[PDB]
């Protein structure tokens, strides 16, 4: 998901 | 394992930093068309969607918790976080609703859309009772943080872990909320009374999210406006 | 208004005094549970408890203050949150179930027996579970149902103002309760904020349970009554 | 409404 990456990327 | 730590001084200061910035809106102040309108909107939402996830992780005890309980405590709160946002920031106008400094919008004009207006005179009453209330932007920080935290906790082995940590953290807030009621000088009568109105808006607010999240649906379906693949997926978070 | 000089002990008297009875489900065990049937067990339910529900508000301090108009407006607008706290509450002592009636108590399994509707009772007997984890006492919960009554119609509307004194005297019934149990002072107010954010998630089942049902009549899966398509159509979906 | 009249007397 989208969100997973954005939660990973600060 | 830390934001237990902190007093409500800091509680309050560290929830004023997290604080996201204020977005402008690309709108040409050319009149409205449906479709124009729903652009704006989505748009903006979509760019707030964005600072939102930042906001969330500077929230204290956020981190603490599992990647995937963060990702489903914000697909389950993210339209409640941005409708009290547009709600705070409108309390100063009444009878408008201000989605970015350069989009105010009346009443009326929430009747461009389809069944918007109706969206829009729930946000105007919840703007209003902020108003009526005096609602102050440290008591705001604090709702919006509990919304965050409350909202996705009932949906949820070791995953009491997370639950408990977040109930602990959601009392934090409280304390806080408590603690700056004592400070205004309010009476234990008084707090009380205070803390309880504060929350039970936030029944209302979990209403407009649900209204406004089929809405959303109804206008992705007829494709009168192209959704990010971000905001796509936040509304597929809650399978309509 | 009488409802406002009613001291604590006698807000809690009221409020349970006013208590609806539990009543039974037309459950016919020589039959097999089919979508149809499961649907016209709870929907015949509710109906029957509906009725005691308006006759339950009535009840209700300040209520019968109000206008006719607001009246039918607050419980079109809070009478599934009141039928699911009340389920909620008397599935209490049963994990893993839920109470719908003495003769009609279900899992999650049986949930699946409707499409759609076995995530509506997990999110039941989670809540179920909540109250369960925080052992909320019987005074509690009525307070609570008659907080949702006054509190989910009121900013869909001086009347607002009486409704917000009323549920003042219910918030210093709540803390008089917690003290009276020999709760600390900041107990007080950390119990009374967890009980107002469950009524967030109530709201949410609500909504839900409400697009659930609506798609249930549209779709001719059962015929409910007209006092509950009169309910139903109140929220306009 | 049936609600409007059930919720008289
Ligand atoms: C366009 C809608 C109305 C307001 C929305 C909305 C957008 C924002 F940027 C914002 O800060 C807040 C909002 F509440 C998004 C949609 C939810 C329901 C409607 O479709
Ligand atoms: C049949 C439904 C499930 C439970 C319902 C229900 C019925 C009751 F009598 C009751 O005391 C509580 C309920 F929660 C009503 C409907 C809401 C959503 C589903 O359609």
């Amino acid at each position: 998901k989208i969100l997973h990456r954005l939660l990973q990327d600060s | 394992s830390l934001a237990l730590s902190l007093t409500a001084d800091q509680m309050v200061s560290a929830l004023l930093d997290a604080e996201p910035p204020i977005l402008y809106s690309e709108y040409d102040p050319r009149p409205f068309s449906e479709a124009s309108m729903m652009g704006l909107l989505t748009n903006l939402a979509d760019r707030e969607l964005v600072h939102m996830i930042n906001w969330a992780k500077r929230v204290p005890g956020f981190v603490d918790l599992t990647l995937h309980d963060q990702v489903h405590l914000l697909e389950c709160a993210w339209l409640e976080i941005l409708m009290i946002g547009l709600v705070w920031r409108s309390m100063e106008h009444p009878g408008k609703l201000l989605f970015a400094p350069n989009l105010l919008l009346d009443r009326n004009q929430g009747k461009c859309v389809e069944g918007m207006v109706e969206i829009f005179d729930m946000l105007l009453a919840t703007s209003s009772r902020f108003r009526m209330m005096n609602l102050q932007g440290e008591e705001f920080v604090c709702l919006k943080s509990i919304i965050l935290l409350n909202s996705g906790v009932y949906t949820f082995l070791k995953s009491l872990e997370e639950k408990d940590h977040i109930h602990r953290v959601l009392d934090k807030i409280t304390d806080t909320l408590i603690h700056l009621m004592a400070k205004a000088g309010l009476t234990l009568q008084q707090q009380h009374q205070r803390l309880a109105q504060l929350l039970l808006i936030l029944s209302h607010i979990r209403h407009m999210s649900n209204k406004g999240m089929e809405h959303l649906y109804s206008m992705k379906c007829k494709n009168v406006v192209p959704l990010s693949d971000l905001l796509l997926e936040m509304l597929d978070a809650h399978r309509l």
